[PDB]
């Protein structure tokens, strides 16, 4: 969902 | 339900974050406003393949509300001119840009008031928040799919209201040409980055909408279409649709920014030139992305505010 | 071997395109290229960890070839200065002469035994400053540099290099891409955007972190305070790291969380250094290496990185 | 290894  | 706000008995107020981390991009996958937004995405998408050949020079609806949005457009239009860009390199966000939304902040709530008759001014704090963060970031000095998601929003709410009776394809044609007449320009004279770009490994830098209109446009006539998806690779007939089309006129957008063989930096739109037959394909393909690469990821829906009147953080 | 190259026995053309598609990039992994490559990385990168507090107006190293090569970005540098604007136009012209002139430059750099080897490094170097007509910089074009720096390395032409070199070198390198990418407006080539490490250079951030991580508790800042601007600030010419946030901190404008979520991630998650060192390699073999959108544009020569197997 |  979000870059990490 | 996923199509009239309850008016009068339903209430509003300022929008407010509720996208923070993953979990939350996951529940709002649940929530009344996103079965709402994919709803009205896909009326829309829908109307839009019903305008194949819409008037490249159309003027107004004969609804009283596409007519008002168009105005509305029109005078935040007319502000660019009043918020010459900074000299210097061309490079990032162009600082000029927190001026117009500053201006943006200042006449909307009054544009909106004008515009929605006087029984309804109590959705404006509402609908002022979507349509506000429709044409890019106040601070980042950005814009990407996001905001493009925040216009097609507006609409909806317009729409929720049930103030677009029978809204032909050539509504929609004509509220995003407009739409888009301005983000092109916004975005070349403020020269502003991309939000929740997923650099080449995303559709486009800025737009998805677009295409999935586009597309759609063609959707209906496939074989009988005035050009392939193969085709849109040829400068030349790009050109001569970039009126009629909303992919085209995507297409020629990119083209026009972006320095080298276009399949070198737009490889996936690309690859669907080369891969996908047909029209209706490629919308298809264009929605489920859209739910997917938009719909689904934050960097790009955090953006998105949730109030009480059109797009409630509430569950299924 | 990974090391040497077989001086004069082996020899060199001119690189030419290789990595086409799926396929071919998996068979660059392969590649005595790039085990070339790895090995390279690897070297600088340990070295550099040797190198915490490197002086920052120093000039000259001690070995013959880093001052050549020094001298050689210096008389590039130049060119710009003699290239004005109107991507931007004014840039393609740049790149013209750099090519008119570096064969010539490198002529100078390598001992008269030595030129067989120009077309290749000429290639390489000549291409670590982002592409001729797409008027892009990106992490293929920085690996393109170290590629150079390695094609010297291995006519042995830095006998024990020290961390200290490996700095002075890249630091000079990047001092004229900052430069390039402002004056000619060059935009990111081959990026994830928000969802890569960042726009434009992976390699600051590797050496960077390896500078301070044998140190790591005891360093100046830890991970987590690359997100205080000041702090930044005050190291950006001793430290890649703050040099590379700080270039970020300087262009990009909102929130940090919100434009670099990816750094910010690391610095608010990765307690420390050497940790975020090893992060930062084994996601350069993936994010750079293994992505065709990025390596394409690699070409390879009969000599220095050639494409066979093992 | 590329996008599609
Ligand atoms: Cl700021």
């Amino acid at each position: 969902a979000a870059p990490k | 339900s996923l199509d009239r706000v309850d008016w009068p008995h339903a209430t509003f107020s300022t929008p407010v974050k509720r996208i923070f981390d993953t979990q939350t991009t996951l529940d709002f996958q649940s929530s009344l406003a996103i079965h709402r937004i994919k709803y009205h995405l896909h009326k829309y998408t829908t109307l839009i393949s019903h305008c194949s050949d819409p008037d490249p020079h159309a003027t107004a609806s004969s609804i009283a509300m596409v007519n008002g949005l168009m105005g509305v457009l029109d005078k935040l239009a007319h502000l660019i001119d009043e918020t010459p860009p900074l000299p210097g390199p061309r490079r990032y966000g162009n600082l000029a840009c927190r001026e117009w939304h500053h201006k943006l902040d200042e006449r909307l709530p009054q544009w909106l008031q004008e515009m929605l008759p006087s029984e309804y001014h109590e959705v404006v704090p509402e609908l002022q928040y979507y349509l506000g963060n429709s044409f890019g970031s106040s601070t980042r000095l950005d814009y990407g799919t996001g905001h493009e998601l925040s216009f097609m929003a507006t609409v909806a709410a317009l729409d929720m209201l049930g103030m677009f009776p029978h809204m032909r394809g050539a509504d929609v044609f004509l509220l995003f040409n407009k739409y888009y007449t301005i983000m092109r320009r916004l975005i070349l004279t403020y020269t502003l980055e991309p939000a929740g770009s997923h650099g080449v490994w995303g559709l486009d830098d800025h737009f998805h909408l677009v295409y999935i209109l586009g597309s759609s446009q063609w959707q209906l006539l496939d074989a009988q279409a005035p050009l392939q998806p193969r085709e849109i690779l040829d400068k030349s007939l790009v050109r001569e649709y970039k009126d009629t089309n909303f992919y085209c006129q995507g297409i020629n957008f990119i083209n026009e920014v972006k320095m080298g063989p276009f399949e070198e930096h737009s490889p996936i739109l690309y690859d669907i030139a080369v891969t996908v037959p047909r029209w209706s394909k490629v919308c298809k393909g264009l929605l489920k992305m859209y739910s997917v690469e938009v719909l689904k990821k934050f960097p790009v829906v955090q953006h998105f505010w949730f109030g009480t009147g059109f797009f409630p953080w509430v569950n299924i």
